[PDB]
């Protein structure tokens, strides 16, 4: 019962835990995790990134 | 507590100097090309300009 019940649980529960720290977003100093980039991550190295207006 | 960093360090600082951005490597595998045509010689491309002066 013991062993069934964590295999199960672990089932249930492994659909929903993902690496926080998998490293997805690509960037100049390779691929990292979401927490450690945004839009303002130069993509490639020398990236103009500007300042655009929301309009 | 506070947070290990912060404060100037009595540092002035410099203007930021002009940007310059290199090509795309990461979006563009190789370099972009504008106007195309046979330019059977070193190279001119489909666009030519040229400036009258006195
Ligand atoms: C990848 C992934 C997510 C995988 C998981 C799959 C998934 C999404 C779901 C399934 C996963 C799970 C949790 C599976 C196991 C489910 C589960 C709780 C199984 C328990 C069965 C088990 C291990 C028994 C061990 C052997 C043992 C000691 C048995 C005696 C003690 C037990 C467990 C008694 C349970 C009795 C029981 C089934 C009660 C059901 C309660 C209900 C709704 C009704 C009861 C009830 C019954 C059952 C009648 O037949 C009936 C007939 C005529 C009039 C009335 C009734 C009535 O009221
Ligand atoms: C008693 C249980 C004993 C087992 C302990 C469970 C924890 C051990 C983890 C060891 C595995 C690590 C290396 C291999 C695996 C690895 O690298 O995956 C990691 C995530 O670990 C997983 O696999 C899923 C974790 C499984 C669920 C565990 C839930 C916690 C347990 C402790 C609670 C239930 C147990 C019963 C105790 C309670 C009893 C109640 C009375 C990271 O995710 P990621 O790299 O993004 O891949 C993602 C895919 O996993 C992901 O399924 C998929 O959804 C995508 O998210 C994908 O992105």
């Amino acid at each position: 019962l013991g062993a069934f019940g964590a295999g199960t649980l672990v089932a249930f529960i492994g659909g929903l835990i993902k690496n926080p720290w998998k490293p997805v977003v690509p960037t100049a100093e390779g691929k990292k995790a979401v927490l450690w980039t945004s839009g303002w991550t130069p993509r490639f190295k020398g990236e103009t990134i500007y300042l655009a207006r929301a309009t | 507590c506070s947070p290990p960093g912060e404060t100037a360090s009595s540092e002035p600082g410099t203007t930021p100097a002009i940007w310059t951005g290199s090509p795309s490597p990461a979006a563009p595998s190789g370099e972009d090309h504008g106007g195309g045509h046979g330019a059977g010689a070193a190279g001119a491309g489909e666009t030519l300009t040229a400036e009258l002066k006195t």
